[PDB]
RNA sequence: UCCUUAAAUAGGGAUGGCUCCACGAGGGUUCAGCUG
RNA sequence: ACCUCGAUGUUGGAUCAGGACAUCCCGAUGGUGCAGCCGCUAUUAAAGGUUCGUUUGUUCAACGAUUAAAGUCCUACGUGAUCUGAGUUCAGACCGGAGUAAUCCAGGUCGGUUUCUAUCUACUUUAAUUCCUCCCUGUACGAAAGGACAAGAGAAAUAAGG
């Protein structure tokens, strides 16, 4: 569960993601009517001072069973249209978001492993 | 004998009826599925069909670290880490689409539950994806790993130093003050080993469970 | 419909009715004329 | 417990009779009624919900109270206000569960979902009122299950289409 | 049926500029066949994307459940998956600097 | 520099053997990629890279990870 | 594939010029809050506008709401956003303004005029009763030439 | 007008005039952490 | 200046909201300078709903991000025997100003006690909504751009009840 305020693990190749910052990346905003942002929800994200969007990937709220929970809460880097930032995911990704309504299939084009 | 942990039911007020039922089904789902003996502590690799793909199956080898639930509903929850994320996955032991349950590596550990391997160095977690699995004696007592792990700084997910949680596989000495340690000391509640009514005895239940089971087999 | 309270015919074919119990004027050449009083 | 069912004269039946799980079947959809869990007597905030006041910055002695309960014009309490009182134990039913199972042996119907009431309380079930399974009745054992007609003995699980049966090779999405 | 030889027949008969398969193996949990298909332009990429998915509905499969078409906002690539394939369209600039054939085929063994 | 100077050459000529085979994909791009992997890199690494360089082109050749087809 | 329409910028909202008074501050001052601004006027091109002859008649952008009493500010008027196929050349009487192609490029033709003052604006140590109701400046307004 | 925030009615900076060493349950602002 | 000066500060906020409709969204319609989408306008509709943050004591406002929408109001500018006291208001002190001074100030600033055990009335268990995706269908419409209705399925989310 990502909400407004929450510190998020870029984990994606994007300069934006990698550089360093004095502050960490922030929820700015979770694009759903209740703001808890799940696996495959989106979220503005305060990085470098800027506001980018970013696709959630993983978290350490427990989901549902047969599902993984993350020691981190990992985040994609997103344009507005939805292509990623970056163009690889070095940590594994949740299969579940496979089958989740949105799109999808761009982050899992760039994911290295699955989990 | 082994009596999985999911046999033995929670006290309560439900009707025995149902227990038997549930026992039932999960005992007719084990003459499918073949549920190895393992304990908390012990690796297991645990084969899945996923519904997202097309009959396709997934594996995820990891070290139990907590046993839960009772009953078909019963789950068991593994760790480890992947290109250095901390994964952990909650499997359910009689879902019908764990296809395979192998226990790479037997062993129980100084705790029956090992959530305190999250704030563990990420050593403790970590383990070979392809390990080959380890082989025990036909006839011989289940090995049990007296390792200690190291912590990591203490703001931790749980205050595993505090007597309730009764941890005895940390190292605590190398990260927590005498003080501290004492400190930690002040929730002691040592009655409570000894009131006799809070014991929870199961022999007849799992007599009971034993004789269901080899009439089932 | 325009609401109005005095009712004018614009056009020829601009026919006031007493329906529902207030007036209109109809128009089935100049819808734009429909007008409710 | 004696519960009144509303029939059609097409469905009675003699009274004595006994009636057993068979006479629902799975993929009905069924009706349960019974008394919630009482909570006795419970303050607003777990009754109905209500925020309650901050933990902290001076409030004094209102945590957990009901704000205002009306306003000042009125000079009275609307009736039907929400205020601390007893909680449950009053009959309540969910409707549309779907059978997913019978258990002939035992008299065991599996519905789907919650039901209200603890264990081991009674709960009346009844073929589901929603329009959706208004006509659903045709198949269903009209008056009742006769298991003394033994026109066919029945298996001892009755099982809905898509359940997973325990016993069945392991399911793969193929 | 609809398989991948409909995929490439479709796609070739209407004229993508570059095509390119890959063999998923079954241990990797995504799919069996990973189609990546250049294009001229945003309109050309929507045209065939919208052309291959009225193939597949119409074709047969109708246990089959329906399937999104993904990218539509974005113009310099769409993205189609299907039960067992999935398809990317793209234009150049977008494939070369994704360089999903290095990614789909050395799974660990690229940049 | 790299394991064996042959090594290299062969592994190109396994390449686009496979590649005679190839039935689904546009031979002339899967052709013109390997010819980009081959040019834009394979002209002056260090000693060290070649080593990493031949063995991922060794595994793409394998297709354990996933084939062209 | 010529056009002229009437722009015309919101009107600044005019302060107010009241006083507070509370029960043991019977002379609680100036209390006339500001005059919210107008409401700016833009043309932004589209693709799917084909020419100007879904074009309209004034284009008033909206006003701001004037100042109210405890020091209420005025809700500055809303931004009326006017739309144009690409590569539009927008004019005034000869003077170019701008030359809109790109899709979504947008400029702005009229400006809102500041709100006004509130009393309480003008309050100082040295002004304690201030009166003074500043009215809102007016916005903007011009004719434009629009040609493909 | 600049920095600080995604957003900054806040904060910081572009005899007299300055210089705050230390101190402060003083009054503001802030990084990081911590937390019902 | 009509009630209350023989213990009721006030503003904001919290809690809980009752109501009006002059409707912000959702519903149904007429017209259009509505081809479609879109708007603009008007009739009808009050069952339901009507966000979270930065500055500021703020109501407002600006700004940021959303939303189907972030409606206008009344209710002792609803509601302190339910809460809070940040502005303002009492005794302390500065800055600026007036004053010979004492003192004062519609100004700026730092600080500053919020009692009540409920007698009576009243009251304390009275058929969901929206959005998104998909099908229809990139079909109608349209030169194109663009892009529907109506009907249906699936996902969520919220609300209510468990
Ligand atoms: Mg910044
Ligand atoms: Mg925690
Ligand atoms: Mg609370
Ligand atoms: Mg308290
Ligand atoms: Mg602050
Ligand atoms: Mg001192
Ligand atoms: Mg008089
Ligand atoms: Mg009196
Ligand atoms: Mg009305
Ligand atoms: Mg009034
Ligand atoms: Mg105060
Ligand atoms: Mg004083
Ligand atoms: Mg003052
Ligand atoms: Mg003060
Ligand atoms: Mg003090
Ligand atoms: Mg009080
Ligand atoms: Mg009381
Ligand atoms: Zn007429």
């Amino acid at each position: 569960a990502i909400q407004k305020m929450t510190r998020v693990r870029v984990v994606d190749n994007s300069a934006l993601g990698n550089s360093p910052y004095h502050r960490a990346p922030r929820c700015i905003h979770v694009y759903k009517k209740n703001g808890v942002g799940k696996v495959g929800d989106q979220i503005l994200l305060a990085i470098k001072g800027q506001k980018k969007k970013a696709l959630i990937v993983g978290h350490c709220m427990p989901g549902p069973r047969m599902t993984p929970r993350f020691d981190s809460n990992n985040v994609v880097l997103i344009e507005d249209n939805g292509n990623p930032v970056g163009t690889r995911i070095k940590t594994p990704i949740p299969t579940s978001l496979r089958k989740r309504e949105g799109e999808y299939s761009k982050v899992l084009a760039i994911a290295q492993n699955f989990v | 004998r082994f009596l999985s942990p999911e046999f033995i039911p929670r006290r309560g007020r439900t009707d025995p009826l149902k227990f038997q039922i549930e026992r039932k089904d999960m005992l007719e789902r084990r003459k499918v599925l073949h549920i190895p003996e393992f304990y908390v502590g012990s690796i297991l690799r645990v084969t899945t069909a996923d519904p997202y793909a097309s009959g396709k199956i997934s594996q995820f080898l990891g070290i139990c670290i907590q046993r839960s639930g009772r009953g078909l509903g019963a789950t068991f929850i593994l760790r480890n880490v992947i290109e250095g994320q901390g994964v952990e996955i909650c499997f359910e032991l009689y879902n019908p689409r764990v296809q395979e349950i192998q226990v790479v590596k037997l062993e129980k550990r100084l705790d029956d539950s090992l959530l305190y391997l999250r704030d563990a160095l990420p050593e403790y977690s970590t383990f070979d994806v392809n390990m080959k699995p380890v082989v025990q004696e036909p006839n011989q007592k289940v090995p049990v790993n007296e390792l200690k792990v190291k912590m990591k700084p203490k703001p931790w997910s749980k205050r595993w130093e505090r007597p309730n949680f009764n941890i005895k596989g940390i190292r605590f000495d190398l990260c927590l003050t005498e003080q501290q340690m004492k400190e930690a000391q002040k929730w002691n509640q040592p009655w409570l080993e000894f009131d006799m009514m809070r014991e929870y005895d199961t022999s007849k239940i799992e007599a009971a469970i034993w004789k269901e089971i080899e009439a089932s087999k | 419909f325009k609401n109005k309270t005095v009712l004018k015919k614009r056009c020829k074919d601009c026919y006031l009715v007493k329906r529902r119990g207030r007036w209109y004027v109809y128009c089935k050449t100049h819808p734009r004329h429909k007008q409710r009083q | 417990t004696v519960k009144i069912f509303n029939i059609t004269d097409n469905a009675a039946i003699k009274p004595g009779t006994p009636l057993y799980a068979a006479h629902f079947r799975p993929g009905q959809y069924v009706d349960v009624t019974a008394k919630t869990i009482g909570k006795g007597f419970q303050g607003v905030m777990k009754r109905w919900g209500f925020k309650g006041q901050p933990a902290t910055h001076g409030q004094t002695k209102t945590h957990r109270r009901p704000g205002a309960v009306a306003t000042g014009d009125i000079g009275r309490v609307w009736p039907g206000t929400k205020m601390p009182g007893k909680m449950g134990n009053i009959y309540r039913t969910e409707y549309g569960l779907k059978v997913w199972r019978i258990n002939t042996k035992h008299n065991i119907i599996y519905v789907n979902g919650s039901v209200p009431g603890h264990k081991n309380c009674l709960v009346k079930v009844k073929d589901s009122k929603l329009p959706a399974y208004k006509d659903l009745g045709k198949n269903l054992p009209f008056p009742t299950y006769f298991p003394d007609g033994d026109e066919e003995e029945l298996p001892e699980d009755l099982y809905d289409e898509n359940v997973c049966q325990p016993g069945a090779p392991s399911i793969t999405f193929a | 049926k609809f398989d991948i030889d409909m995929m490439v027949s479709l796609l070739r008969q209407e004229n993508a500029r570059d095509i390119c398969v890959i063999q998923v193996p079954p241990e990797m949990r995504y799919t069996d066949y990973f189609v990546i298909v250049s294009g001229t332009s945003t309109r050309h990429l929507h045209a065939m994307a919208f052309y291959v998915v009225k193939m597949y509905k119409h074709l047969k499969c109708k246990r089959d459940p329906h399937v999104k078409i993904e990218g539509k906002d974005t113009d310099d690539w769409l993205c189609v998956d299907f039960g067992s394939m999935v398809i990317h369209l793209m234009l150049p600039e977008t494939r070369e600097i994704y360089e999903l054939e290095k990614l789909w085929t050395l799974r660990s063994y690229d940049d | 520099a790299p394991w064996s100077r042959e090594a290299v050459l062969s592994l190109y000529r396994a390449l686009l053997r496979q590649g005679r085979q190839l039935r689904y994909t546009d031979r002339d791009f899967y052709f013109a990629s390997i010819r980009r992997e081959f040019r834009k890199n394979q002209k002056l690494e260090d000693a060290e890279a070649r080593e990493r360089q031949l063995e991922k082109g060794l595994v793409f050749l394998n297709g354990k990870l996933g084939r062209i087809i | 594939d010529y056009r002229r329409v009437l722009v015309c910028g919101g009107n600044g909202g005019a302060g107010a010029s009241c006083f507070h008074s509370e029960p043991r501050k019977e002379f609680g001052g100036p209390d006339g809050g500001d005059g919210g601004n107008g409401g700016h006027v833009i043309l932004r091109v589209d693709q799917q506008v084909k020419s100007l002859s879904s074009v309209l008649s004034r284009y008033q952008g909206f006003s701001g709401e004037d100042g109210g009493s405890k020091n209420c500010f005025g809700r500055s008027g809303a931004v009326l956003y006017i739309r144009v196929p690409v590569g539009t050349l927008v004019k005034e009487g000869g003077r170019v303004v701008a030359d809109l192609s790109c899709v979504g490029d947008e400029y702005i033709a009229a400006l809102g005029g500041a709100g006004g003052k509130g009393n309480r604006f003008f309050l100082a140590n040295n002004n304690r009763a201030p009166v003074t109701c500043t009215p809102g400046q007016p916005g903007q307004q011009r004719v434009l030439h629009l040609e493909l």
